[PDB]
């Protein structure tokens, strides 16, 4: 809701470095937007994001206070949805992200690339 | 460089200010790309070697779902460049529409000037103010849009402000009238 907006604002604030300096690391992750009944796919989406930004690697890449705020927003959204093929496509998508970070050795730029990609997939899936 | 990205009459306008002042007008070139694909920086055609300190990105920035990355090159014989990134749903400031009012015996016609797709979830707010109290009207956007503030009284100054609401808002200057 304003929860989606808050989530995006927190991701924006988490940025550590200039995106211009990271252009070389950009990568088409092929987010399967055609998957966006759909609530369960959204929940799986958000849960995967929660897990992605919960690794020891995410903890080293991002500000801890913003991470708490971000976690709080994802948790609240999942609560709101719980209450209420595709999922496999989302899972593969997050596998592609995870592999990307590995190959890149979790570089500062690879992390900006993933942060910006998550903003995109989150805004697409929740609009 | 300092950058501002503003929606004005539904046109996305990127503007910038420089730290120092060139005695002959600076020439600018604006290039941008997005993060989601490894595409080359692209020059914005109506913003290539220009003396204007803004660029209309309406036809370029079609989506609210991309991280936009900009590079501004300037020739002030000093060559400088500045980069920035934008997420439109967050960074875009929504400037208020132009409007007119006409006071009638017991009501005010408020006419808001919109132009004749659209990517933002915006609401129009019409503020009515009198005797130190402000009331918000949110009418249920293309062309002139009329809204009537009714049940008003003589010998009373009313001040109207309008704005678009998406965050902090940017309100129009006041237009005020007593009823005839």
């Amino acid at each position: 809701s304003l929860g989606s907006r808050r989530t995006l604002m927190l991701l924006a604030q988490m940025r550590r470095i200039s995106l211009f300096s990271c252009l070389k690391d950009r990568h088409d992750f092929g987010f399967p937007q055609e998957e966006f009944e759909t609530i369960p796919v959204l929940a799986a989406m958000i849960a995967q994001i929660f897990n992605l930004f919960s690794t020891k690697d995410s903890s080293a890449a991002w500000d801890e206070t913003l991470l708490d705020k971000f976690y709080t927003e994802l948790y609240q959204q999942l609560n709101d949805l719980e209450a209420c093929d595709s999922i496999l496509a989302v899972r593969k998508y997050f596998q592609r992200i995870t592999l990307y970070l590995k190959e890149k050795k979790y570089s500062p730029c690879a992390w900006e690339v993933v942060r910006a990609e998550i903003m995109r997939s989150f805004s697409l899936s929740t609009n | 460089c300092t950058f501002k990205i503003s929606l004005r009459n539904f046109r996305s306008i990127l503007s910038w200010e420089l730290k120092n002042h060139s005695i002959v007008p600076t020439h600018y070139t604006l290039l941008y790309t997005i993060m989601s694909k490894p595409e080359d920086l692209k020059v914005v055609k109506n913003c290539a070697n220009t003396t204007r300190s803004f660029c209309d990105l309406t036809d370029e920035w079609r989506s609210t779902h991309e991280a936009y990355v900009t590079v501004l090159e300037g020739f002030s014989t000093t060559l400088f460049s500045c980069s920035h990134n934008f997420w439109l749903a967050i960074d875009m400031s929504f400037e208020p529409p132009e409007f007119e009012i006409v006071g009638f015996t017991n009501h005010i016609n408020v006419m808001v000037k919109f132009p004749s797709e659209l990517q933002f979830d915006l609401s129009l707010v019409i503020e009515e103010q009198s005797e130190g109290i402000v009331k918000k009207h949110k009418p249920e956007m293309s062309g002139n849009f009329t809204y009537i503030i009714d049940k008003l009284i003589p010998n009373t100054n009313y001040c109207v402000s309008v704005y678009l609401e998406h965050q902090a808002v940017i309100k129009s200057p006041l237009k005020c009238t007593l009823l005839p």
